[PDB]
């Protein structure tokens, strides 16, 4: 008998996909420390478990150190340094981490940001390069149309004085041994590695979350600004070497908002 | 409380019966190792002598050799034994008394030389045939007078075979290897249930055991009784045997035991007909 | 035969630079060909340039999709189960083909390695033991047959 | 979504139908809540590392060690390496034991032989010593690892010694303050660190600081063993779970999860027949709760029983069930599980079809779960599930497979051109009488069927058989057809572990000792000394070339251990014409065993170039068509047939039914010898022996091989 | 030396194996000798072993003996290990030299080989001096190649030693037509081998051009060598086994064998192909004396070759002045008269003359380095350029020396030409480095190549496509199928049909291969000096580490020199180029004391 097959006429499902911002693209110092995936895991684990009004002590540190499995002369460089960092204040007021009380700290928020419009990347980068001053290089990446979700974990947020601050940490640093990180070394680690779109993702995040929380919310009046951390540029000397401070234009937010939206 | 179970046990037996030759048979001199390269080449050929015995439920063996008997032990008493003949021909030698028969050819003096061609060392272990022309059974058919023709009649009548030690020692060694084996690794195996529930029931709280499966299922059904093992049959005597307020329902066939080959047995089938009282068709 | 076929067409997937694991396997019954095909396959250089890029993207589907995946695009592309279906006795090869595929795909994937896949082929050819999946089905059941 | 009982059962054939789609067919799908097998070369390696005292050390166990990049490159092993390494081990007789002390150690007699030690050393002394040499301390050399490829052998002599230590190390109980620079300690020895190896090690690490921080929170004093903690590591290897693609937009494929129910569009069910579903965990018998149960008891029959239920209601528009019904092996009915049957009965009792509006209660029940249930055929490229309909199969791959519209599969036997050059060695025309479908495969069409070599035995040879066996006698009859000492040959193969391990090596040798003897008082009863010689022919414009070894003026002489066979004749009747075509008047003589014999006599000139030329006419009409002469079981045919007193072939149907006998029986042998049909050059032309391919192979036979036997004697 | 001191596991496990329980003078003996036959070193001194080594009084305390075992061949012999070469055991004591028994046995082979079957075979020397006559044109003065010749026809076994550009074989082939003219009715089966299958290919074309220039007859050019075989495919040498089809009982049915290469034949190699020899061919041995070493343990050539410079007999200069009717000299002193009547040597080179600074430069790298210094220094002949390597602007500037070397490449790979001219005109540059990895090495200066090629806009490459078009790639494993070779270029470029690589056939022609179809690939913008052997380049690069490795040595520098034809240039710094000639790579091998007796 006379038979035949049947066709698909349309596809069978469109480019929905729930991603994160890694779909969409002397003989003892921190210079010297292994660089890698895992022992900058194991900086985040560390500065993520311990507490910032706490003093750090050092059997702690070397509880820690034979938790994780590296090496116990390293030890007391290591609190040493922790405590360098965490004295060195990161805001255009001079404000530390131990001015933080555990009801304003917030480690490891994790959100997820809806978009129903297919993101174009084309008509995505000229709205960033319209407001951002980092896009002057930086020539665009290439990513399909993602429409649904999108997962993300901001490293610390944190109020002071009536107002909200985020921070992320970055650790791999491995091209530097000097004190060459300066400002302009930073920018272009941050227009290298592509930061830009991962720090815009996190004050949407943030600017969608103060307006769902707090009612009646102003994004110039409770917002501060983002403060990227790189562990192995924090001199005791150079307050303003280790730290990145970058604050939006607060025209950018909206109109992401509008585009996310729809 | 957990246990992997293999499915082919083939491997492991066959690896007990590699360090059972290795340790049975291999510090043996030359005139043992002869006798058991005549009775296998390898372990084997004793393998697939030994295979439908080493599983499930070990059999009696009828007249078992004893624990301090080893296999130099039994070469040195059948080479006495041959030796003792050898010399009971040596010393009656040289003499024919015995009368000539129609069917006795005259040339079995010639035989006899064959005879004198055979006496010359004990290393060898297989007679020569001419011995069975030395019978006093056959020479009647064909005036014995000697007691030389009834030691060879003697010698000729049961074999010397230096095969059931080696494989009573087989039977007692891969078995105990293999549960040694599957003890140190924890595997268990099909026949390793079985034999686990036998040696519970078989205990004395193991009693009680079978009252908690009184307690568990007070009744049994149980299809294709053909095909039933004696160790099955022991644990379900064991348990619902006589016992009040259990019922037992042996449903089978005993025209369709047909698996006599992997363990099931009519004799089983026999006892359980010989101990019930009912029979229904 | 038909797992010594299997094998040898893995073989030529994983190694398709020496040609001589590619023309035995080629030459095998699954395939169909006869000798005037493979003699003209070895005088045409560019013939045997395009089997060879399509054992390249065989076994680039082969590292990227699977075992299975593969096997497919084998059997649509070179139309293989079409002739051994119109072959008189070739049925039964179609299903211990099939059979021996999923055994290979159900083994695959506990194997992150690519050629442990081959080995443990090698090694179920050279082991006759009976297991119960790796036994022979039956052929056909709408066809009535003589059943011993 | 998509729900299976047991998602590790069925999720290899759930990623081979998914994958193998084409892409205008691909639809996205995402696998969760399997067993997380990370890096399974890691963890199988490091739980064979903590297995090693119990590990017999087999030869195979440890080339799988050494199968694992992260040990290979750790002791700078590579794969060419590894791949020499193979045959090293398969060839200079290592199957297990690492050493005699471990042989001992196992209640078993110290051998000295077949042992890592033993081929360690005996691989030392083949790159100190030729194998020419003979012995040293009864190790005979291994003469292939003999340059600075040897080296690689200082890796593997590097790898075993730390067998060694460990296997002294791990066998102590230690209590759990001790176990903990163990782990660490054999992590930096016998692996590197790696960019992808290096959170599989993590997560070891991890594991085994946690078991013994869990071990030492409760302060354990005693001794802990090693099997113990090798087993607990493997259960919380294998605990971990992923779930991050859940619900990423993808299709879902995932196991049942209790109290989680997600409304969906489309719930399909799959593995719902019984015993498979639901998942019955049987009690511990000493627990107080299946005694008594309460209200808030939990037990995991209700909890799938609740989630079949959950899976009923978060059904929005359509629920598919799926069951195996029928058995694939035996075609036995596969009845499914009790909350299926239940529904089906619901169905079956709640709802009526309007075609029968008012028949019976049980007829309508039974016509409702009829058409419900699409029992699908067995196979896919069945043209039932093509048939236009309510269901269509949508496989386009299937559809000229299920339409049986294709061509059938030609004869691969084709008349190919083939023109004959000049100059045609004697080695090409013996390699194609020695057999003609080989030779017409690898040398015409250049198709060499490759198998694979044989795997490494676990255990010493105690028997000989094979082709060690025909090495053994084949060295054994050269060395006595020299009148030598077979007493040092004898020392140099039980130096190299091909004998047997006591007095049975000394039994097998003296058989074949004494079968060699008399197999050469045959041989060098009428042995004369002979040089090679050359041979240059002009047949038919036609050049043969070559060289004849060891030829006598008695004429020519051939000794091999081997039977009576019709390709030794084959190849003496070919020496023999080859040899009386350029002088060389007299016989040619071959002397097998068991009292086998190939004689020859002498013939002329005229009828040895036309033996020739026939020779040459059916070696140039074997590589256009395949020459289906079989030797062995058209030679039986034939010596059935042949009448070597009246020169005549008999014609009686009593003969030509024992030839058809002797042809069954030397085509397929029996269960204990490999017929002549068992090969992979006969397979490929036919499948099955047709009568009339059976003639033809007669009919071959009669033309070529009668010379073999009408010159007999 | 800094290797040696470092023990591999090898000779760890070795001396653990063969001594045992023995004393540990034992062990360290076996060591050493293990090291040593890992480093290539045939013979191990008892000198060396005792002098300069720690532990020697401490085994002196070790042994205890009525004699105290005061010698070393005593504490030896007393071992089970060492025997006299009587015993079967693995290390053999003869001449107060340590040696392993498969280097003892080959060894005696080699010296029987070149001591005792070495016969005279005498021919018609009137017809011989009319065919070196009629075949040399040059016969006003000296020649070393008629003189070779006649010493090569003379004699059954001869060694032609010689430098590149020296015309050998011409050399060869005259000596194969005054071969084939001087036996007439007898056939003569000629036979060529060759180490690798380039040479054998560079072999084949070279004496199928230089065959068919003589004027030759119908028989004449029947007996023409067919091929040259590898001297694994000569022998028949398998991949499993290490069993030869013509190992000891059957020879090679050949009449004359012509081995050219002979510098890269390591010791078993050489050892296997004697004993494949009937005691009728004639062997005659081509290579260079000061050449690079062998591949595995052992130097033939160079332990044949190192009695060159005594000089021939007193007779055979008279047979020699007979034969070539001209002035040959003799040698002073007779210590092995087989051996230096066997031996020649070549100094007269056609493609380079003494106004070119490559030969004189040839010349001053076995000599001392200050000749060598002295040669580059004074106007540099126009042809050797010196160039300091310290630091990153000199590596700048020798990244662009190498652009201005391929410019002829890029300009005909932009403009879109036939690829047999950009073959050819790569086949003119060519970077030999030392090592392999780090910054100074293959994979190093290929990537840094690359990289330049990325940063400039000559060469277009997409970092995920590994098959851009202009990448030139060579073969590591022989592929007969395919008719290439190990050592043999290839240029990958898109001719229309797709990214093919073209390689150059010897015969004339260009093949045009899939990438896919390529069985080993690996980038050749700078090749090793040991994988650069065989080939010959226009314009050759050395570059050498700064740091101090064993690699670069005197014949490391004499075979850099020897790979260009008219210009090279060197990238090394002054004390490393005075300390490689100065160090030069001997081998230890117990010939010396037996051609001395």
């Amino acid at each position: 008998a006379e038979l035949n097959a049947k066709t698909l006429q349309r596809l069978p499902g469109d480019n929905w996909r729930v991603t994160s911002y890694s779909g969409l693209q002397p003989t003892l110092t921190p210079h010297q420390f292994p660089r890698g995936a895992s022992p900058g895991t194991f900086l985040h684990s560390l500065f993520e478990d311990l507490d910032f009004t706490q003093p750090v002590d050092p059997n702690w540190v070397r509880e820690k150190l034979e938790l994780g499995g590296f090496e116990s002369q390293w030890e007391p460089v290591l609190t040493e340094w922790i405590t360098a960092v965490l004295q060195a204040p990161l805001n255009e007021t001079g404000v530390s981490l131990s001015q933080l009380s555990a009801r304003n700290k917030q480690v490891e928020m994790e959100f997820y940001l809806p978009i129903s419009e297919p993101l174009i990347a084309s008509q995505l980068d000229t709205l960033i390069r319209q407001f951002d001053p980092l896009s002057a290089g930086c020539p665009p990446l290439e990513f399909m149309q993602v429409r649904g979700m999108l997962k993300g974990f901001i490293d610390l947020v944190f109020r002071h004085e009536g107002r909200y601050y985020l921070l992320a940490y970055k650790s791999n640093w491995l091209g530097e041994d000097s004190s060459a990180y300066t400002q302009q070394a930073m920018a272009a680690a941050m227009q290298a590695h592509r930061y830009d779109l991962q720090y815009q993702l996190y004050t949407l995040a943030l600017h969608r979350y103060l307006r769902h929380r707090i009612a009646d919310y102003d994004y110039e009046h409770h917002f501060g600004g983002v403060i990227y951390l790189f562990l192995r540029g924090v001199d005791k000397e150079h307050p303003q070497q280790g730290i990145y401070t970058t604050r939006p234009n607060a025209g950018l937010i909206a109109l992401m908002d509008e585009m996310f939206a729809g | 409380f957990e246990q992997q179970l293999i499915e082919d046990e083939s491997l492991l037996r066959y690896q007990a019966c590699a360090d059972f030759w290795r340790r049975h048979c291999y510090p043996l001199p030359r005139e043992i190792a002869q006798v058991v390269f005549e009775t296998w080449k390898g372990p084997q050929a004793l393998l697939r002598d030994i295979n439908r015995y080493l599983q499930g439920e070990a059999p009696v063996i009828k007249a078992p050799p004893p624990d301090d008997e080893t296999l130099a032990s039994r070469h040195a008493q059948i080479v006495a034994r041959i030796d003792t003949v050898k010399q009971q021909w040596r010393d009656a030698v040289g003499e024919l008394d015995a009368l000539i028969e129609s069917s006795g050819i005259d040339r079995r003096k010639f035989n006899r030389s064959n005879q004198a061609k055979w006496i010359d060392k004990i290393s060898a272990w297989a007679e020569e045939e001419t011995n069975s022309y030395q019978l006093p059974e056959s020479l009647e058919k064909f005036t014995p007078r000697h007691p030389l023709f009834e030691a060879i009649d003697q010698l000729l009548a049961e074999p010397l075979s230096i095969r059931d030690l080696v494989i009573t020692r087989a039977l007692a060694e891969i078995r105990e290897t293999v549960a040694r084996e599957k003890r140190r690794r924890g595997e268990l195996g099909f026949d390793d249930m079985l034999s686990r529930l036998d040696s519970a029931l078989r205990s004395e709280s193991g009693e009680v055991l079978a009252a908690a499966i009184r307690t568990r299922f007070p009744v049994a059904m149980i299809d294709e009784f053909q095909d039933t093992d004696p160790q099955q049959y022991r644990i379900f005597r064991r348990i619902w045997h006589h016992q009040p307020e259990t019922a037992l329902l042996l449903i089978g066939d005993p025209k369709q035991a047909i698996y006599a080959f992997r363990g099931a047995d009519i004799f089983t089938y026999m006892k359980a007909r010989s101990e019930v009282h009912a029979h229904y068709t | 035969l038909e797992a010594q076929e299997m094998l040898w067409l893995l073989q030529a997937v994983m190694t398709p630079e020496r040609e001589n694991t590619l023309r035995s396997a080629l030459a095998t019954s699954m395939m169909g060909l006869n000798a005037l095909d493979i003699e003209t396959l070895n005088n045409d250089e560019h013939a045997w340039d395009v089997v060879v890029e399509e054992f390249d993207g065989y076994r680039q589907i082969w590292r990227k999709r699977g075992v299975m995946p593969m096997l497919r695009a084998l059997m649509s592309a070179r139309n293989i189960a079409e002739n051994l279906l119109a072959t008189a006795g070739g049925e039964r090869r179609l299903t211990d083909i099939l059979h021996i595929s999923e055994l290979l795909q159900e083994a695959g994937t506990q194997l992150e390695s690519e050629h442990a896949l081959v080995r443990w082929l090698s090694q179920h050819i050279l082991e006759p033991d009976s297991n119960a999946s790796s036994q022979q089905m039956r052929l056909e059941s709408d066809k009535h047959l003589v059943q011993i | 979504i998509v729900m299976v009982a047991d998602i590790d059962s069925y999720s290899p054939f759930i990623q081979a139908v998914f994958g193998s789609a084409p892409a205008d067919r691909y639809l996205p799908y995402a696998i969760s809540d399997r067993r997380a097998r990370q890096s399974h070369p890691v963890l199988e390696a490091f739980i064979s590392l903590l297995s090693l005292p119990d590990s017999r050390f087999v030869s195979e166990d440890v080339l799988a060690l050494l199968d694992v990049p992260v040990l290979a490159a750790r002791f700078d092993i590579t794969e060419e390496g590894l791949r020499y390494l193979r045959q090293w081990v398969n060839e200079s007789g290592i199957r297990w034991g690492i050493d005699d002390d471990n042989v001992r150690e196992l209640e078993l007699p110290a051998t000295g032989q077949h042992t890592w030690r033993f081929g360690l050393t005996r691989m030392l002394l083949g790159y100190a010593m030729e194998s020419a040499q003979g012995e040293w301390q009864s190790v005979l050399p291994y003469d292939e690892s003999s340059g600075l490829i040897a080296e690689l052998v200082g890796h593997l002599a590097s790898l075993l010694m730390q067998l060694n230590i460990w296997r002294r190390g791990l066998a102590q109980e230690r209590p759990l303050e001790e176990w903990l620079p163990v782990c660490r300690d054999m992590l930096n020895a016998f692996f590197l660190p790696d960019a992808e190896t290096e959170a599989a090690m993590t997560l070891i690490e991890q594991q085994w600081q946690a078991i013994i921080a869990e071990g030492l929170g409760a302060q354990y004093g005693d001794a802990v063993p090693l099997s113990l903690l090798r087993d607990e590591l493997a259960q919380r290897l294998d605990q971990e779970r992923i779930s991050q693609r859940f619900l990423a937009g993808p299709v879902n494929i995932c196991t049942l999860m209790p109290m989680r129910s997600i409304p969906f569009k489309v719930v399909c069910l799959l593995g719902m027949n019984d015993g498979v579903y639901p998942r019955q965990l049987a009690p511990l018998g000493f627990d107080l709760m299946s005694q008594k149960p309460k209200r808030g008891d939990r037990s995991r029959r209700d909890d799938d029983r609740y989630l079949f239920l959950e899976a009923l209601i978060s059904a929005q528009q359509k629920l598919y069930i799926s069951y195996i019904g029928r058995s694939i092996q035996d075609n036995s009915e596969r009845f499914p599980s009790v909350l299926v049957q239940e529904l089906i009965d619901y169905i079956g009792q709640s709802h009526y079809l309007p075609g029968d509006e008012a028949l019976n209660c049980d007829e309508s029940e039974a016509r409702v779960k009829a058409h419900l249930t699409c029992l699908h055929t067995r196979m896919p490229f069945d043209p039932q599930n093509y048939q236009p309909g309510e269901r269509q199969s949508y496989a386009r791959e299937w559809l000229p497979a299920a339409s049986q519209a294709g061509k059938a599969h030609s004869e691969f036997v084709q008349p190919l051109p083939f023109t004959l050059p000049e100059t045609v060695p004697l080695e090409t025309l013996q390699r194609f009488w020695a057999h003609p479908v080989r030779a017409f495969f690898q040398m015409r069409l250049q198709v060499n069927f490759r198998t694979e070599d044989s795997e490494i035995p676990d255990t010493e040879p105690f028997i000989l058989e094979g082709l060690s066996r025909y090495q053994i006698n084949q060295q054994l009859l050269n060395a006595l057809v020299e009148q030598d000492d077979a007493e040092r040959l004898f020392r140099r193969f039980r130096a190299a572990g091909d004998l047997p391990y006591g007095a049975f090596g000394e039994i097998f040798w003296e058989t074949q000792c004494q079968e060699m003897q008399q197999l050469a008082d045959r041989v060098i009863a009428c042995r004369q000394p002979g040089q090679s010689m050359e041979i240059d022919l002009a047949c038919n414009g036609v050049q043969i070339t070559g060289w004849l070894p060891q030829v006598q003026p008695d004429g020519l002489l051939r000794w091999r251990p081997s039977l009576l066979s019709v390709a030794q004749g084959m190849q003496l009747w070919l020496e023999h014409l080859v040899y009386c075509a350029s002088g060389g008047n007299g016989e040619s003589r071959l002397f097998l065993r068991k009292d086998g014999e190939w004689r020859f006599p002498p013939l002329a000139a005229e009828q040895a170039l036309h033996y020739l030329s026939q020779l040459i006419e059916g070696y140039r009409e074997g590589m256009s068509a395949p020459l289906l002469v079989l030797p062995e079981s058209g030679g039986a045919w034939l010596k059935t047939c042949y009448d070597a007193q009246n020169d005549a072939m008999l014609d009686d149907d009593s003969t030509l039914q024992k030839a058809r006998t002797k042809f069954l029986q030397a085509y397929e042998g029996n269960m204990m010898v490999r017929g002549e049909g068992d090969d992979i050059w006969y397979q490929r032309l036919w499948r099955q022996l047709t009568p009339e391919t059976m003639e033809a192979i007669v009919e071959q036979s009669q033309r070529f091989l009668l010379p073999l036997f009408r010159f007999n004697q | 030396a800094v290797e040696h001191k470092q023990l591999r596991p090898l000779d760890v496990q070795f001396a653990l194996t063969v001594a045992g329980d023995e004393h540990p003078a034992v062990t360290l003996a076996a060591a050493l000798l293990s090291h040593d036959a890992g480093e290539g070193h045939v013979c191990l001194p008892l000198s060396r072993l005792e002098n300069n080594e720690a532990s020697h009084p401490l085994l002196a305390t070790c042994v205890s003996e009525i004699g105290e075992l005061q010698n070393w061949e005593e504490c030896l012999l007393a071992s089970q290990a060492v025997s006299r070469g009587d015993e079967p055991t693995p290390m053999i004591l003869c001449g107060d030299r340590l040696y392993l028994n498969r280097m003892w046995c080959n060894e005696r082979t080699v010296a029987r080989f070149f001591n005792e079957v070495n016969h005279a075979i005498e021919v018609d020397e009137a017809l011989l001096a009319q065919t070196l006559d009629k075949l040399f044109p040059v016969s006003d003065e000296i020649n070393w190649q008629k003189v070779a010749a006649a010493v090569a026809l003379t004699r059954r076994i001869s060694v032609i030693s010689g430098g590149p550009g020296t015309g050998k074989t011409t050399t060869v082939a005259k000596l194969l037509a005054a071969l084939i003219q001087m036996a007439d009715g007898e056939r003569c089966r000629i036979r060529l081998a060759a180490p690798t299958g380039k040479a054998a290919a560079r072999l084949t074309e070279s004496l199928g051009k230089a065959l068919r220039q003589l004027p030759l007859t119908d028989e004449q050019k029947k007996r023409i060598p067919e091929d040259a075989s590898t001297l694994h495919r000569l022998l028949g040498a398998q991949p499993g086994s290490q069993r030869l089809r013509h190992h000891a009982g059957n020879p090679l049915h050949l009449d004359v064998l012509v081995v050219d290469e002979a510098s890269m034949i390591d010791l078993p190699m050489m050892s296997r192909l004697i004993d494949a020899l009937p005691d009728h061919a004639r062997v005659i041995f081509l290579g260079d004396r000061d050449q690079l070493a062998s591949v595995e343990a052992g130097a033939v050539l160079g332990d044949i070759c190192a009695y060159a410079n005594a000089g021939f007999t007193a007779e055979r200069a008279r047979q020699l002045s007979r034969l070539t009717g001209t002035h040959v000299p003799a040698g002073t002193g007779t210590e092995a008269a087989s051996l230096r009547d066997s031996l020649c040597l070549l100094q007269k080179s056609y493609r380079f003359g003494s106004d070119s600074g490559i030969g004189q430069l040839a010349a001053a790298i076995n000599r001392g380095d200050k000749t060598a210094v002295k040669t580059v220094f004074q106007q540099d002949f126009t042809d050797i350029e010196k160039r300091l390597l310290q630091s990153g602007e000199d590596y700048i500037a020798m990244l662009e020396e190498a652009l201005a070397g391929y410019g002829r490449y890029l300009d005909l790979l932009q403009a879109r030409a036939e690829p047999d001219l950009i073959i050819q005109a790569f086949n003119e540059y060519q970077l030999l480095c030392a090592l392999r990895e780090g910054p100074f090495g293959v994979a190093g200066l290929n990537e840094r190549i690359e990289q330049f090629m990325q940063q400039k806009r000559k060469i277009h490459r997409h970092p995920h496509s590994r098959w851009y078009e202009g990448r030139p790639v060579m073969i590591a494993r022989n592929d007969s199928a395919l008719g290439l070779f190990n050592g043999d270029i290839g240029i990958a470029l898109d001719r229309g049909q797709g990214t093919r690589v073209w390689f150059a056939m010897p015969d004339g022609n260009i093949k045009s291969v899939q990438p896919s179809r390529l069985p080993e690939h690996e980038t050749t913008w700078a090749m090793t000096v040991h994988k650069s052997q065989g080939s010959e380049f226009d314009h050759a690069a050395l570059i050498l580490p700064s740091q101090r490795t064993p690699v670069v040595t005197r014949e490391l520098v004499y075979t850099a020199v020897t790979r260009a034809r008219r210009r090279l240039s060197l990238y090394a710094d002054e004390r490393i180029l005075s300390a490689a000639i100065a160090t030069r790579t001997e081998r230890r091998s117990g010939l010396a004391a037996l051609f001395s007796s």
